[PDB]
Parts: structure tokens; C-alpha cells; sequence
DNA sequence: TTCAGGGTGGTATGGCCGTAGGCGAGCACAAGGCTGACTTTTCCTCCCCTTGTGCTGCCTTCTGGGGGGGGCCCAGCTCCTCCCCATGCCAGGGTC
DNA sequence: GACCCTGGCATGGGGAGGAGCTGGGCCCCCCCCAGAAGGCAGCACAAGGGGAGGAAAAGTCAGCCTTGTGCTCGCCTACGGCCATACCACCCTGAA
């Protein structure tokens, strides 16, 4: 579908879904889900291969709150994107 | 009177965390009060909440959308 | 002398919650009942309401330590609680 | 919940690495609050110009309004490379 | 002492404009130069870029007077702008 | 160099205004710094919106968001 | 935008004092943010409860969750008297 | 709004709702509770500028006197907390 | 002169009653890990003194901002086309 | 496994475009006077050193109460079904 179309992982279908119920125009066009998608892939991506080097850094496999937030609050342009966010259990 | 539940140890060990070294001896009886402004606040924001929407229970939701409502967003407790 | 220090690297290098679970519930409980009588809770929501207020009380120690450190002292004070919630908007 | 997709991309950068439920759940919070996010400053951007239609170009400037430097630079780039491969597919 | 106080007294019951017109102009297209080569501003966007920047800094010299006054001074310096500027997060 | 136009002069009467009674050597130039980062931020989001909107003038009203998206709103300059 | 009604509710409070025109472009500039701060807040509470309508209730929620404490009790008694005296 | 007992336009505040994109529908006091809690609060504001322009040997409300108002009077100071009022001056 | 308002059909939203189960209040029971009280000391905070160095008050020059006066042409606003993007709706089946 | 994502078809409408038209933003010029700037005398206030006392840190010990587990009960809330009327779209009017 445009999830493989687009050479995407993401659901462009739901995001479009979402857009158009979210209320966030009285009509939604036709590339927003397909760049919505791949802006959160790519950010979803880069959050997922720092916390990955900050687990496997104290030899760990499993993804815990902690390698997240010590990822966010290690990377400058993550730290000041989520500089008001709460990581539950996070240190 | 609850507000001697958050005792001692318990704020000297939020101090540590904080990287605090010495702690004065007056401090802990205005940390309560600093927690408990923070703590009326959002649960006044959650309270309203659950009133709106016609409840009796509190949710998680509730609570991190009165939180996200004076600007901290909470992590984990929405998934 | 290292007690503080060993202290400091103990609880910076765990993420447990350092209140007590059922005074902290009894709080909350206590502070709700003075919006609405009878009011439930949930076993998230107030886990929430722990893990926020302990964040931001650990987020005002910070702060109020660089007050302490800016008035050449290392013990905090209410000075420095007040000035660092005056400056941040509380 | 964007559970599965936060799974293969996870198994994609990093083959052999895993995740917990917690961690799970704080990413797709991560997720829901970016996609609000950019999807009030693009109706924001289309209720200030008085357009109608949420576009790529909404969602461009909202990238470029949110994230900073780097991540709004390559976030931009990724997003143009998608849109320019999907009309060909 | 004196002339300090009565300037503080004038400038705090005045409500004009503290910086030059025409050198804040030249510093905001100085700047947006870089943004976007031969842009154009209305005179009332130089106006508000003005009436924010200088509220701002009035801001910022009133929590940098409380962190002075914390330290037991008078005297304003960097290091207590910079911690006005940690506690407040930019 | 047209960030020398913010004068010493002008940076105490700002700080007179704030209250201060006495200014360092140093206090010109860090407010100076502070200044163009403020202006350089307030400035490259209006200039976005300018750009966005295909215009070449920025306006009031791009200068007002702007400002009120970073948590910081004016009242007067609009409309 | 709201120029004409700022005065007359003024020629009640204070029948003998004018307004500036740059008071004026504050007002105007005032009334936009209230009204889209409650507007903003009665949308997302609609939101929440899976809703499409915004009712009379859905604004009072938005206000006694924005206005301060005592700015929130006669709000909310001047803005209940008028939906009682409209409907009736 | 005389239906109301009002002075502010519950017809326009109702049409900025539906253009709003705020909900799918509005309801039928949604205008008339939006109007009458914007006109409480302007009365607020132009009572307490009133009396201050009153203090200050003036017939007329200026900037400075608005901000006399909402920054001496803490409900207001704490709601308007984070605007920048033009021409106002601090005090 | 466009925007607020009266009357009407339609339907999609939302209210009323049932209900059945998940889960939240609630009662016992250790028990042992944690909090509370005492003691000691020692290390830090507060007060004083001195100083010398940097900030300030006052003068004087000159310089550059501010107040007009004028031009113009460049960009933002307006109106009409129309055609192409997006949407409303029904059915099949891929995915979460 | 079910439900909504895409395919397909019919369709109103929105924005890309082409002119035109004019407001104001930029550029130049002139003047001139109030404020910036460089200097110097003077002082008063920030910083370094020293002393003391008192108040937290650190260790010890006894007790107490959170909590980890168990089980009960009943109340809340989500889902269902049905239906009532409130609001919207539309046609016209007249008004601020």
C-alpha cells in the first residue's frame, strides 16, 4: 500500500486516518501522511539507535526507560526538543 | 495530618538525587509545603477533569493531561 | 565526608522512587478529598502523580543547589528554594 | 498504539537488540505527542495563510518550526524523499 | 547611590523606548540577512522585535538583580545572568 | 557589527528599569550575547513564516507568532 | 475586532473615561488570546470524551481549568446567568 | 446579545467557533457562555485600568495603566503571566 | 453590504436504562527494612576587618540618531478562470 | 478475526495562474542638537583572610509500620440498544 510505496515502515494510512479525524483542517491533502510518516520514522529511528548504543554501552540488550533517557538527555537537539518532557523511570 | 508522610529520608534522598551535599535543618518542613502546592494544583487539574467527564475514579489519563496542561509532558503512563 | 558523595552517585545512578508508596497515596487522598468527597484513584494515576512530583522536586534540588553554590555555600536553604522557584515562575 | 512499527524499525537499525514493554509504551507516547505536535502548528500555518488543506508544505514548515537545526534539516530531507518517491509508486 | 536611586525611580515610572530606533534596525536586518537574503520588514515588525527584546531584557536584569541580591551584592555580573538564565532554561 | 548600536548607555537604563543599582564591566557584552539570541530566534521563525507564506516582507503579525510560539505574547501589535 | 464593545461595556464601569487607541490594540489583542485559550481548551476536553460538540458545559470545564481561583467563581456565575436568562 | 443581557457579539463568537475547526458541531450556548465569561473579563480589566487612570490624574486608559492593573492585581498578574504588553513599563 | 437572524427538513449526535464484569476500596498479618531519637564532632556558615580596585559622578565634545521632505518602484492585495486536487460513498480484502 | 485501507467512481470547490493597481518600504538628502564617549577624581563596596560556634553528618540502636500476599465485596464504567431532539444546511430577510 503507500506504507511500501512510499519506502516507509510507518502506517501512512493511520496517519492519514488521524489527520483527518484530528480536526486539524477542514481538508487533509494527499503527501502530509506520507511526510508526517517519514518525519517520525526518521525521528523514531535516531531516539531508537542512540538508546541502542547506551544499552549496548553497559552491555545490555533490552531497551529500559533508562537507555532513553540517557540517550534524550546526552543528544543536544533531542534534549532541547523534549527539554519539558518526563521519561517515567528514567533517572 | 499526612504531610508528615513525606519524612526526612525520604526529601534528603530527592536532595541527593538533586546532587545536594548538606541539607539545612529547615528545609524539609518547606519542601512539604512546595510539595504540596504542586500536589493540589495538579490534582485540582485531574479532579476537574474526571468532573467533566461525569466519573467517580481518577485515571492515569486524567492526571497526564493535567500535567501536559502547565507544560510537563509525562513519558510511559499514556501506553 | 564520602557518605554525601557515595549518597549523590547511589541515588543518581538508580531510578527507584524515593517516597514511600502508601504515605504518598495517603496524601493524595487526603488532598483530593478536599475537592471531592468520595473520589477513587487508580493504580497508574497515582503512580503518575509520583513520578512527576518526584521529578520536579528533584529538578527544584538542582536548582536550588546552583543557588547555593552561586551564594558560596554548600547547604541549601529556603533562600535558596525561594529564589530558585521566584526565578523559574512559581 | 504504533507498537509494531516502532518494533521493525527497531529491528531494522539494530538487528539483534530488543525492547522492553515500558520502553515500548514510552515511545508511543513519544510518537502521539510529536505527531499533535506537527499537526497543530500545520493547522496553525493553514488557519494563518486562511488555506484549507493540510499539504507537505505544512508539515514541512512545522518540521522546520519544531525540530532544531540537524534534526528539522534531515527530518526535512527524509520527508522530501518520501513524498518524491511516493508519486512514482 | 542618589543618582542611581532617581534614575531607577525615572526609569521605572517611565514607559518610552530604552534603545535607538535606527541602530535596532540595522542589528534585526544585520540578522535576518542571514535568514534570507534582501528581505523586506515593515516598520511596525522592527517595532514589536523591539518592544519584546527590550521587555525581555528587562526581565532577564530583574532576575539577575534577585541572584545578585542573593550573593549579598549590589553589583550585577555575568555569572548572575547566566544562572538567571539556567533557572529560567534558555 | 551593528550589535555595538546597543550601547552602554542604553543597557543601564534597561538595567535601571529592572532595578538594578550598581553594573559591572562585563554585564555590556553578555547582554549583548543574550540579545542575539534572542533576535537570532525570533527572527529565523518569523522569517520562516514569512517564507512559508511566499512573502518577502515580514509583517506584525509574523513578528506576534513568532514570539508567541516560544511562550512569549504580545499584546498591541496586531490587528 | 472588538473596538465597538470594549466601550460600551466601558461607558458602564466608568461613564466619564475615555480610552486610548493604542489601549484599544491591547484589548483586541486580549479578547483573541482569552477566547482562543478557551476555545483551544473546551476542544481538547470534547476530544477526550471521544465528543464532536461544543455545548455549554464543554466552556465551563475550559474556564474553571484557566481562570485563577476567584476569577473562576463569577465567571461562572455571570456566564451561568446568561445561558439561564437566553434560554428562558 | 440582548437576547442575554450582553454587549459583545454572541452571533460572531459563535461563528469563530464553527470556522474554528474547533468541533465538528457547536452548540446552542456554547456562544452565549464564551460571551458573557469575555465580557466579565473585560469589565475586570476596565475596571481596575479605570481606577487606576483615575489614581493617576487621567481621564483617559493607557498602556501603562493597563499593566498597572493586571500586574496589581494578582488573579490577573498570574493569568497574564507570560504577555508582553505594549508600552507598559514595569512597576 | 455583507453578516446576523427566522423557518424548516433531516439526521447524526447524544441521552436513558441494563448490565455484567473488572477493579478499586477494604480487612488481616506479619516482618524486617526502614524511620525516629541520641550523641559526637567537625566542618561549615556567619561576622569582622581591611583594601585596592573597579565602578560612578561630572565635563565636554562631537557625532550620529531623529524629524521632516520627496521619489518610485516593488511587492502585496484583488478579481475572474478553471481545472485539477481532494472528498463522499460502497465493496473487497490486508493487516494489527 | 474484524475493520478500516485502498480501489473505484462521481463531483463541488479551492487554489495556481494572469493580469492590474496602488500602498508603503527603501533610498536619498538636509539639519541639528541631545546623547554617547573618552577622561579623571573619588569612594565604597566586593573579595580575601581569620575566628568561632553551632548545627548538620555520621554512627548506633530500638521500634514500627509499609508492603507483599491473601481474599472479599460491591460499585463504576464501558458496551449495547433505542430513540428523541438539537444542530446544521438552505432559502430569504432586513439591519449595524
Amino acid at each position: 500500500s503507500r506504507s511500501s510505496r512510499a519506502g516507509l515502515q510507518f502506517p501512512v494510512g493511520r496517519v492519514h486516518r488521524l489527520l483527518r479525524k484530528g480536526n486539524y483542517a477542514e481538508r487533509v491533502g494527499a503527501g502530509a501522511p506520507v511526510y508526517m510518516a517519514a518525519v517520525l520514522e526518521y525521528l523514531t529511528a535516531e531516539i531508537l539507535e542512540l538508546a541502542g548504543n547506551a544499552a549496548r554501552d553497559n552491555k545490555k540488550t533490552r531497551i529500559i526507560p533508562r537507555h532513553l533517557q540517557l540517550a534524550i538527555r546526552n543528544d543536544e537537539e533531542l534534549n532541547k526538543l523534549l527539554g519539558k518532557v518526563t521519561i517515567a523511570q528514567g533517572g | 495530618d499526612n504531610i508528615q508522610g513525606i519524612t526526612k529520608p525520604a526529601i534528603r534522598r530527592l536532595a541527593r538525587r538533586g546532587g545536594v551535599k548538606r541539607i539545612s535543618g529547615l528545609i524539609y518542613e518547606e519542601t512539604r509545603g512546595v510539595l504540596k502546592v504542586f500536589l493540589e494544583n495538579v490534582i485540582r487539574d485531574a479532579v476537574t477533569y474526571t468532573e467533566h467527564a461525569k466519573r467517580k475514579t481518577v485515571t492515569a489519563m486524567d492526571v497526564v493531561y493535567a500535567l501536559k496542561r502547565q507544560g510537563r509532558t509525562l513519558y510511559g503512563f499514556g501506553g | 565526608g564520602t557518605v554525601a558523595l557515595r549518597e549523590i552517585r547511589r541515588y543518581q545512578k538508580s531510578t527507584e522512587l524515593l517516597i514511600r508508596k502508601l504515605p504518598f497515596q495517603r496524601l493524595v487522598r487526603e488532598i483530593a478529598q478536599d475537592f471531592k468527597t468520595d473520589l477513587r484513584f487508580q493504580s497508574s494515576a497515582v503512580m503518575a502523580l509520583q513520578e512527576a512530583s518526584e521529578a520536579y522536586l528533584v529538578g527544584l534540588f538542582e536548582d536550588t543547589n546552583l543557588c547555593a553554590i552561586h551564594a558560596k555555600r554548600v547547604t541549601i536553604m529556603p533562600k535558596d528554594i525561594q529564589l530558585a522557584r521566584r526565578i523559574r515562575g512559581e | 498504539s504504533y507498537s509494531v512499527y516502532v518494533y521493525k524499525v527497531l529491528k531494522q537499525v539494530h538487528p539483534d537488540t530488543g525492547i522492553s514493554s515500558k520502553a515500548m509504551g514510552i515511545m508511543n507516547s513519544f510518537v502521539n505527542d510529536i505527531f499533535e505536535r506537527i499537526a497543530g502548528e500545520a493547522s496553525r500555518l493553514a488557519h494563518y495563510n486562511k488555506r484549507s488543506t493540510i499539504t507537505s508544505r505544512e508539515i514541512q514548515t512545522a518540521v522546520r518550526l519544531l525540530l532544531p537545526g540537524e534534526l528539522a534539516k534531515h527530518a526535512v530531507s527524509e520527508g522530501t524523499k518520501a513524498v518524491t518517491k511516493y508519486t512514482s509508486s
